[PDB]
């Protein structure tokens, strides 16, 4: 009659988790584990304490230039990322264009504290007329206005002397000058704001030969004005001097950025907001808190991130098919 | 609970044999 | 089943053996109950930990996305730019995805398997001793103590020391 | 083959069986024919679908190349162009080559174990009823109608109907 | 006495079909799938009814300045891809450069319809002559011409007034509007044709704020001439309005090209002509009909396509390791 | 291992047979000495050797890096070059590490398996002509001289011929 | 009793070689196939029996213009590569630009040999002063000097007149014209120098149409030099023709390059120097000599490489699991 | 003909069991 | 020595059967 038995078997249990292979999809599994992340807290944060720079409705341009309705970024502090929305509103209020504007913004990229110093102070213009260059297009207060940190020169009783003006970057660290040109509408104007008829701008360093001209020509009015001002900059090494020389249409550096701070940031494009949280991983759409190794939020990210994968779905079987 | 049957750093056998 | 064990021969799982991936469930007249085997437990829980942790390391050198910014006339290496992103992007998900579907197949086979292997183990053990019920079981062919129930869940079960008896109960079924 | 059913211990393979992946052919004094499991090669087809399906539709991120046109003066961004492209197209036939190598050796050995298990299933039904033969083929110990046939083919096969009788002709053949 | 008999096996049959593994080549099974097309018609056709842009002998350029030898292309319908030739021989008759070319096509395949208006008519001018800008660069039916769609301008009884021109794109569609500049051989020529010794020619928009100026130069003969004709381009958006202001070498708009329907599209590479069929995938060597995941032919093509491999053979195996 | 013999129910390797992977120890009373199976050991070169040359052959149309050169102004497209020949490397060597790893992982159960099939050879020869000693070892149950043992080698070991003198002694140790 | 035996096992040895799999590390295996070559010979040898170009310390710049520093490669042979440090000493030593540089240096990855030929001879200079044109910036042997290759021309009994030179490439070969302009601290010695105040330098080919101006801008003093000398190029094909015309700040061309021999060849960024060796792969740490298919010594690579790979260990393992 | 023993919507047994 | 017991071209079995 029947003996003694021992039987050999496996687990099974409650599990409903669900894996898939290349010859069967949905197979539940005693066991699994889950190794992306999905979750965000919808969120712009501080990255490991550091706050980032967000920058509202300005651009890099209208803060960097100092455009009227950029106040809030005149002196700003070390950063960990940088925000800019899709199309900022308050960007050139003059119309014009920036040279070389995505490589600086490039540049920016890997610099995490600005320290604006005065180089060319808008007390030092004898000669000309520091304070009559504004416009309505830039507006403050009810005013006409223009960018903080460059100066529009004017003619001083009918006259524009040849500027020579030098700066010699006396610092320890690169530093960041901006400068610009005014295209007017026409030759009235041309001698209306400089009484010199065929103007020019020459710009010198150590690597920078530039000698821009104004170009005048009737346009369409973009914010009011037909006239366009067009802007430069370059990285001024240290010990190195830069020279400007122009008898009009300068628009001459007041404030330059001292680069006191270097390493590895970004300019994150983003609708949202501060969010008044700490991270250890940001995205242009919310924080990260997860120990998993993959995430598929947002491929743009900072800081100590899991590995971006455009799956909804990334699932490890560890136990066994499990029994109904 | 606060003890296992088994080496189980990840869980790859989430609860079976914790006590 | 690649081998045939997992839903093959053995037909489901058991709720009650709640301790183990895989073990015996032994029904003498002492009495019946389950018991986990650990080592081999152990031993699958060992690969799974260094399958998981060989997927993820792998994959910390996959590539990261970074911000780039052109104007209106560099739409060419605005457009190469994308492309370039988006096909690392396209790469290393094809990368995670087919590296986890491989591995869940061979993970669930390698489960498989290893019931296989404790089952063979066993049956080596006890040779003509014991009747191969098809199922998983062996019927034995004298009486198990709780404690030779042990001796063929550590595997040192002495199979001259019931050999006649169960070539006794052997000659008996022959006739 | 990793299982040594398909070209192992079965030499060859059945040009009679027509319908069917795997299956049996039997031959008692009724007479002798072919039978084709459709279980299991249903389940085969099963699986071997959703593995074509799974490669193509991992497949379908693939890079798409794109034409750009460069000037005499950008050759270093028209090279940059064209080793990105030929780069992801060769990342992406090493893919498609790759995992069709590796997967139609584990489809090959998929059958395998098919074959290996159906001839396990059955050799588990019948025991010591039976002689195994060695070369997938078993000698019944008792006499076997058409019926038991598919008895044995669809797995409702009672070993103690013919216990006795198969130890009849055991008990003979020993003597 | 041998009992009854029962045997588990598995199917063969006359296959031939053969796979790889990675430890053994051409292993004959019972079932294959073929994966990769290999096979084209040879034929550039419609994409999905619609016919394609066939350029022939004319580059983009000849067609959009209007290239005498171009006429074919005087005013084509909506198009699915453009087709060009490696190297057209109907490109710039009046030889020269054309700005910012390669930006201009990577703009066209994106674009699927033009249409074009005439922004300045030809008999507007007045004050100059502009039906003498004729050339043997540029001849049409044995007779000296010009790009259709620009007026060489030249001066009227030893006068060149100075022009100033605007044109409101009135229109819901951006607008591509292309103009030119003329550099001659010397100083004589220049008086010859302009009368004016130091000319330009200003343009300006919401965002364009250019000034040419003619490089004189002697050069090379290029199909007799070795003055050039140097043209540029811009997109002039809805409501947005272009001034010319010029006193010589203006080669000015005349058609320009409403963007009337955009699209995916592309311009293909091919020397093959137009074969009056149809496809729902194209090719530059031939068009695809099939329903394989894979194709060999050409990595650029357009349409609902497999996807490209360069592999020559690529076979699954699906059914067993077949027995001789 | 995954199919339990190598490291299994075989427990070790053999130093003595120094002349092939595979193979038998015999031991009959004209001697005892080792002999390897040259026919599984050279197809088990042969498959590793056409894996070797798959997986470099695979490998020769990787990623070729190339030196490029950019000014202080194109900062832009000199990051994105830089990060266009390292997202390739990475995926180059992704591919090789990851290959060898599986391979690695799949040639060591080719041997695994190789193994198993040897001993199932000799065991669906043998049959019931030999106890099967749970080892890998058989037991005869007659007396098998030293050309019997190439028999077992070589496949043609007749069964019928120590029939009865194997049920002789199979009937003699049933009492 | 005990009868005859025969067991089934498999091979065991001394091998300590280890290899990894994904559920498992540091396996012991009887036989493995390394596969990754990691050494290297430390030296910059032959590839193939041609000896490279090693430029020690002068740059590509230097090399081609005639820094009087780079006497050396004056007339180099055939190369197979080029060698060049990543911050040559001798580049420019009268400081300036170098216009499409990086352009003319991937040119330059494609050729394997230059043939300099004289196109304009310093003598044939008679209505200007062909040989003041030095500098202390450019010095040579303790007394001032210059580029070798171009000729800095001065105005003759306070006159220099409108050179017109033209050289028509009656060679079968391309041929790298190379010129260049100065640019003067100030407007006395653009006089000084050149006489004329407004001065200009029109170059003219088959597709070139280009017009330089000085322009002038106080500077910091590079090597002593405030003012700046910038450097053109272009590849003048068979039967086509330069032409010059300028009245000052000509860096005229004296000898021109003959693309003789194109092929396969690369600029190597490297501070080793040669090694008096041969090898069959190159790299700018060392030559490899291996016969495995990978390697992890570095990307850049020439010749009959293994693939590069970031590994530092890559094993095959071709034997079974090994006993203890 | 016009039936088969096998749901084999991709034909990967290619004729098997269609009569 | 100078022959061997198998074909082994890229000695995957290294020293196995040559003597
Ligand atoms: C797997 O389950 C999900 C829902 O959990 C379902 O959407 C999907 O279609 C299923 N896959 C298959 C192959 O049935
Ligand atoms: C163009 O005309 C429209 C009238 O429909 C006007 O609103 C717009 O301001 C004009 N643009 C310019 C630049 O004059
Ligand atoms: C999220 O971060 C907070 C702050 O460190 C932490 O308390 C919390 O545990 C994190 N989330 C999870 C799920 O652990
Ligand atoms: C496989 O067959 C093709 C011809 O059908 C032949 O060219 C090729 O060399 C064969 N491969 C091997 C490894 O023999
Ligand atoms: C250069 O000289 C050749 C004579 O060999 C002549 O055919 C060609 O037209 C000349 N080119 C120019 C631009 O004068
Ligand atoms: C090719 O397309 C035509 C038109 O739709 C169709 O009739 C034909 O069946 C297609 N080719 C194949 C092989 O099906
Ligand atoms: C494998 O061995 C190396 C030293 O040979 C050691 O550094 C490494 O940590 C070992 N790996 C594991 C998983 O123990
Ligand atoms: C700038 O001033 C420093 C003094 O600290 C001097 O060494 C340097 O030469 C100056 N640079 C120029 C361009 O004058
Ligand atoms: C290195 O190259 C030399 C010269 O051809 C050769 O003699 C030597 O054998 C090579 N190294 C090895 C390890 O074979």
């Amino acid at each position: 009659d029947p003996g003694d038995q021992i039987c050999i078997g496996y687990h099974a249990n409650n599990s409903t988790e669900q894996v898939d292979t290349i010859m069967e999809k949905n197979v539940t599994v005693t066991h699994a584990q889950d190794i992306l992340e999905k979750k965000h807290n919808g969120k712009l944060c501080d990255l490991d304490g550091v706050k980032p720079l967000i920058l509202r409705d300005c651009s890099v341009a209208g803060w960097l230039l100092g455009n009227p309705m950029c106040d809030e970024f005149i002196n700003v502090p070390e950063w960990s990322y940088i925000v800019e929305k899709a199309n900022p509103v308050n960007d050139l209020c003059y119309p014009g264009d920036f040279n070389d504007y995505e490589e600086l913004k490039h540049l920016l990229s890997r610099i995490n504290h600005f320290e604006k110093i005065q180089i060319i102070p808008k007390s030092s213009w004898s000669s000309h007329e520091a304070s009559l260059g504004v416009s309505s297009a830039c507006p403050y207060q009810g005013k006409s206005s223009f960018f903080r940190n460059v100066v529009w020169l004017i003619k001083k009783n009918s006259t524009y002397p040849t500027i020579k003006r030098s700066y010699n970057n006396t610092n320890q660290e690169d530093l960041l000058v901006l400068w610009g040109i005014h295209h007017p509408n026409d030759a009235a104007e041309q001698t209306k704001l400089y009484q010199n008829p065929t103007t020019y701008i020459s710009v010198g360093t150590s690597t920078l030969n530039q000698r821009l001209v104004p170009r005048i020509a009737t346009r369409s009015k973009v914010n009011g004005q037909s006239g366009r001002m067009e802007f430069f900059w370059t990285i001024l090494k240290p010990n190195d001097a830069i020279n400007f020389e122009s008898n009009g249409n300068f628009i001459a550096p007041e404030y330059a950025y001292k680069i006191v701070k270097k390493g590895d940031s970004t300019i994150m494009k983003s609708e949202l907001e501060y969010g008044n949280c700490n991270t250890k991983c940001q995205t242009p759409m919310g924080a990260i808190n997860s120990s998993m190794p993959f995430h598929n939020i947002h491929p743009l990210t900072i800081g100590e991130c899991p590995k971006y994968v455009k799956s909804n779905r990334l699932v490890l079987a560890t136990g066994l098919r499990n029994s109904p | 609970x606060p003890v296992s049957l088994y080496e189980d750093p990840l869980g790859v056998a989430g609860g079976m044999g914790v006590y | 089943g690649l081998f045939g064990a997992i839903a093959g021969f053995i037909e489901g799982g058991w709720q009650g053996m709640v301790d183990g991936w895989y073990g015996y469930h032994h029904s003498n007249e002492q009495g019946s109950g389950y018991a986990a085997d650990k080592e081999s437990t152990q031993k699958a829980i060992d690969g799974v930990t260094n399958k998981v942790n060989s997927i993820i390391d792998k994959m910390n050198t996959q590539f990261e996305a970074v911000g780039r910014e052109f104007n209106n006339l560099e739409r060419r290496i605005e457009n190469l730019n994308k492309k370039m992103e988006d096909g690392f992007l396209d790469v290393w998900t094809y990368n995670a995805e087919l590296l986890v579907l491989m591995e869940n197949e061979r993970t669930l086979d390698f489960h498989d398997s290893n019931v296989k292997n404790l089952y063979d183990k066993v049956r080596l053990q006890l040779r003509d001793n014991a009747k191969e019920l098809g199922n998983g079981c062996f019927e034995f062919y004298h009486k198990c103590d709780n404690e030779c129930m042990e001796s063929v869940r550590n595997g040192t079960y002495d199979y001259p020391q019931y050999s006649e008896e169960a070539r006794l109960k052997r000659e008996e079924i022959s006739s």
